[PDB]
């Protein structure tokens, strides 16, 4: 790796080189930058309807919003810095920003502050056993919010209730609004208060002077579904600027290559993205942001030849870069 | 009388001008 | 909504011939002065298509299978045929497709619609503010996922005369859970049922539905003033795709010029 004369000796495996021309290695211009191009991030998804909502409901009358065919922006949700608890299992939300799933569900309810442990699979008690439960394979990420100045009212917010009892253990993701009566013994209730029959519905005592276990806490569950249908919702991505006349790396939506980008005199149809040659090689690509086609030309490469006389006479050599322009050698 | 993946074409030693002189 | 129509007559399946039409762009790759071959679902050359014809007391709307793909050519002037519907058993037990247009947009809704026995697109409210607007093939819709809003179109409804000077070709294919729609509008001087020439089809609609399709149905426009509805004429052809092998010639601009069956 010191002399082109000595590089010839490492290929011929000898200490004496006679007169002639020899090929030693190859020349290749290394890429400098990496161009990442992608289409726009339009057709945004209405995430403010469940996160920045004004209206809400109880723990048993929770609504359901369908999220599909949109872009899932989770960057502002992870760095929100305006919410109480953000804990979830296994999959961290900092790498979920560049993934794609099938369906996304988001709920809306307000629970007590001391009942925050009940929204978990395998938990028993008041809310998980009588109102609403989650299955064991829940891989989503929950999110809560304190609403001491939003949903609180003086005197008491008796417009919303929460169940204290139920007949048996409910199936996960159940939307039960009805008002069945709990029976304990062999005495039937017959829809009226009697022996061994307790009223499950208990009204809320939401007050601005309430404790930590009696304050309204807006908690939203968020679940992720992987189905055999093809994925429709995805995360966002960021592109860079466009560099011309340089052998760089290509990162398009469905193409990856290496070469330079110059102006093309061709005409493309609006029902096609890129073009190809007769030997299945790409030569022209369209920018997904602005409607302009760019030619794909590979940067220069070629073999290296060493012209030298015999070593018994002198030691001066000549280096010939075959097919390479010497504006690009230094 | 009528590339990309590491293919190159080397030019001959004698051009068409020097063949016509012979 | 269970009784049949007053103008529901059946027709025996007469046949005709399709000379050269039924080719499209197989991919989104630009080519220039090449001769490329491909192996996809195409229409065979010099084959037959089921020629149907309705008048303004015959409601020619049969139920046909959708095993591989059906080529359409809805050549009409007063635009009686509105759109098409697909399904498996034509009930609410499974999901079904619905494509209709109402002179300001094309409407694509896939839900568990409860159709009639013989469904039809009913038009009412002919008192004021007409503008040839659409004003029911379904009764209910619940537990569904996808809905689409595409680029609008233009319409007219008044009666024309003479020969046919317009072509409206369509072909559908259900592979990889997707739905592809190809179309082409060309003027003609037609003294037959199908013209002669060569024109390519361009992709417009792409939906990632993921449904199975076995049968289909065709929707027409019917006025009145589930039986008392005045029907119109129809002229459409039904073909079938087969896994053939085709050649494709490109020009210097990038358009298909000729094709050769193998």
């Amino acid at each position: 790796a010191l002399d082109p004369l000595s590089e010839t000796k490492c290929t011929l495996k000898s200490f004496t080189v006679e007169k002639g021309i020899y090929q030693t290695s190859n020349f290749r211009v290394q890429p400098t930058e990496s161009i990442v191009r992608f289409p726009n991030i339009t057709n945004l998804c209405p995430f403010g309807e469940v996160f920045n909502a004004t209206r809400f409901a109880s723990v048993y009358a929770w609504n359901r919003k369908r999220i599909s065919n949109c872009v899932a922006d989770y960057s502002v949700l992870y760095n929100s810095a305006s919410f109480s608890t953000f804990k979830c299992y296994g999959v961290s939300p900092t790498k979920l920003n560049d993934l794609c799933f099938t369906n996304v569900y988001a709920d809306s309810f307000v629970i007590r502050g001391d009942e925050v442990r009940q929204i978990a699979p395998g938990q028993t008690g008041k809310i998980a056993d009588y109102n609403y439960k989650l299955p064991d394979d829940f891989t989503g990420c929950v999110i809560a919010w304190n609403s001491n100045n939003l949903d609180s009212k003086v005197g008491g917010n008796y417009n919303y209730r929460y169940r204290l009892f139920r007949k048996s253990n409910l199936k996960p993701f159940e939307r039960d609004i009805s008002t069945e009566i709990y029976q304990a013994g062999s005495k039937p209730c017959n829809g009226v208060e009697g022996f061994n029959c307790y009223f499950p519905l208990q009204s809320y005592g939401f007050q601005p002077t309430n404790g930590v276990g009696y304050q309204p806490y807006r908690v939203v569950v968020l679940s992720f579904e992987l189905l055999h249908a093809p994925a429709t919702v995805c995360g966002p991505k960021k592109s860079t600027n466009l560099v011309k006349n340089k052998c760089v790396n290509f990162n398009f939506n469905g193409l990856t290559g290496t070469g330079v980008l110059t102006e093309s005199n061709k005409k493309f149809l609006p029902f096609q993205q890129f073009g190809r040659d007769i030997a299945d090689t790409t030569d022209a690509v369209r920018d997904p942001q602005t409607l302009e086609i760019l030619d794909i030309t590979p940067c220069s490469f070629g073999g290296v030849s060493v012209i030298t006389p015999g070593t018994n006479t002198s030691n001066q050599v000549a280096v010939l870069y075959q097919g390479v322009n010497c504006t690009e050698v230094p | 009388v009528t590339k990309f993946n590491g293919l190159t074409v080397l030019p001959p030693l004698l051009t068409d001008e020097m063949i016509a002189q012979y | 909504q269970c009784v049949n129509l007053r103008t529901r007559t059946q027709l025996p399946p007469a046949y005709t011939n399709s000379f050269t039409r039924g080719v499209y762009y197989p991919d989104k790759v630009f080519r220039s002065s090449v001769l490329h071959s491909t192996q996809d679902l195409f229409l065979p050359f010099f084959s037959n298509v089921t020629w149907f014809h309705a008048i303004h007391k015959r409601f020619d709307n049969p139920v046909l299978p959708f095993n591989d793909g059906v080529y359409f050519a809805s050549t009409e002037k007063s635009n009686i045929i509105r759109g098409w519907i697909f399904g498996t058993t034509l009930d609410s037990k499974t999901q079904s497709l619905l494509i209709v247009n109402n002179a300001t947009n094309v409407v694509i809704k896939v839900c568990e619609f409860q159709f009639c026995n013989d469904p039809f697109l009913g038009v009412y409210y002919h008192k004021n503010n007409k503008s040839w607007m659409e004003s029911g093939v379904y009764s209910s819709a619940n537990n569904c996922t996808f809905e689409y809003v595409s680029q609008p179109f233009l319409m007219d409804l008044e009666g024309k005369q003479g020969n046919f000077k317009n072509l409206r070709e369509f072909v559908f294919k259900n592979i990889d859970g997707y739905f592809k729609i190809y179309s082409k509008h060309t003027p003609i001087n037609l003294v037959r049922d199908l013209p002669q020439g060569f024109s390519a089809l361009e992709p417009l609609v792409d939906l990632p539905i993921g449904i199975n399709i076995t049968r289909f149905q065709t929707l027409l426009a019917l006025h009145r003033s589930s039986s008392g509805w005045t029907a119109g004429a129809a002229a459409y052809y039904v073909g079938y795709l087969q896994p053939r092998t085709f050649l494709l010639k490109y020009n210097e601009n990038g358009t298909i010029t000729d094709a050769v069956d193998c």
